[PDB]
């Protein structure tokens, strides 16, 4: 019901370009969604493949997309990439 | 692996449509020519492929495969500052 | 980007196996029920698909 | 993927219009002619793909 | 811009998906909850458009434009050599 | 009805790449096409955006495209790339 989302800091150059492309609204709607029900079926979660490695998808819009895992165990949300264009 | 001609694939093509949803168990159609091979998939199943296909021909998840492999940590999402971004 | 039904898949069965395959898009049926609703891919484009996320 | 007839979308359309900005997915409205295929996006999303299409 | 309402789009909405078919331009929703604005294109304009921005989210695009700059010159497709690459 | 259809030599580096990912038959195919009617509907040929810089597509499969250009003068069409991946 509840849940720890984090970024590698790594994954942390991705947020300036939201930033900068206006869409900090849109990605911290997607964060909302993850520290309540991370596999809620709105803004076009998926599950992507090979689905045994259980990484899962949302869109902050058309073309950029919140790449995370899901530690069930834990309750945490690591989120690996915010930003889907080749930079 | 299901594989059935063009022409059974014609036959059944009703039932397959539901099969490959129920079953969520892609069909193989082979035939004589190259032309005829195809794949029927179901819907929801093939948006999760079209959506890793769109992820790994953009470089995304390679980047995503990097990052969770580094060793940076992870930082708490409500500790970013983003006036310090 | 051909969408049909799949009565007029079907129909035009053959036709939809060569333009998936010269065309290397997909064909999208979508019926009354949107469910039962599939794709159709070309085989080589389909294994390219599987290699591209099944690679070690 | 959303893909609906002209008929249903009339008639889901004020839920459709909230979908599609909420899920940042286009609708598909695909029916038995060209002059009935057309996809419903949300005016933010398609702004930003104007902005990709239109740089400096 | 041909922009209208919610409610009028939705009761001409058989000849609106004519129109943006027939001229090639979109036609704008806009109503009182501005978060639900939305825009109604023709399929086929929707895939030159869907082409793009899948060209230009992979790094084509800004490849292709530095080409289109540089001063390397061309060469005839029929004279590459396939055995060399 | 013939074309004369070119490659810029900094996109050479894309042929390679097409032949060792055995997409060298699927790219001559799309030649043989540009060499009779670069215009022609197969191929999922598409008009690219902004229309009036005039930039086409063609599909070599499900990931990777011709993009080029045609000089209707000349008769020459312009191929800028062969190969839809960074790397």
């Amino acid at each position: 019901s509840n849940y720890t989302v984090k970024i590698k800091n790594s994954a942390k150059s991705d947020l300036k370009k939201i930033k900068h492309s206006y869409l900090k609204k849109s990605f911290l709607e997607i964060v909302e969604t993850l520290k309540n029900d991370p596999y809620k079926i709105t803004q076009s979660f998926e599950k992507l493949e090979p689905k045994y490695l259980e990484r899962y998808s949302r869109r902050i819009n058309h073309q950029h997309r919140v790449v995370y895992t899901v530690d069930d165990r834990n309750k945490e949300v690591l989120i690996l990439s915010a930003w889907s264009h080749y930079d | 692996m299901i594989i059935t001609s063009p022409t059974e694939a014609r036959k059944d093509f009703y039932q397959l449509l539901k099969n490959v949803n129920n079953n969520h168990e892609p069909i193989y159609i082979s035939g004589n020519n190259a032309e005829n091979n195809a794949v029927i998939i179901g819907l929801e199943d093939w948006k999760s492929i079209q959506e890793t296909i769109y992820l790994e021909s953009t470089g995304t998840m390679d980047k995503v495969r990097e990052r969770e492999k580094d060793n940076s940590g992870t930082t708490n999402i409500d500790d970013i500052d983003w006036d310090n971004l």
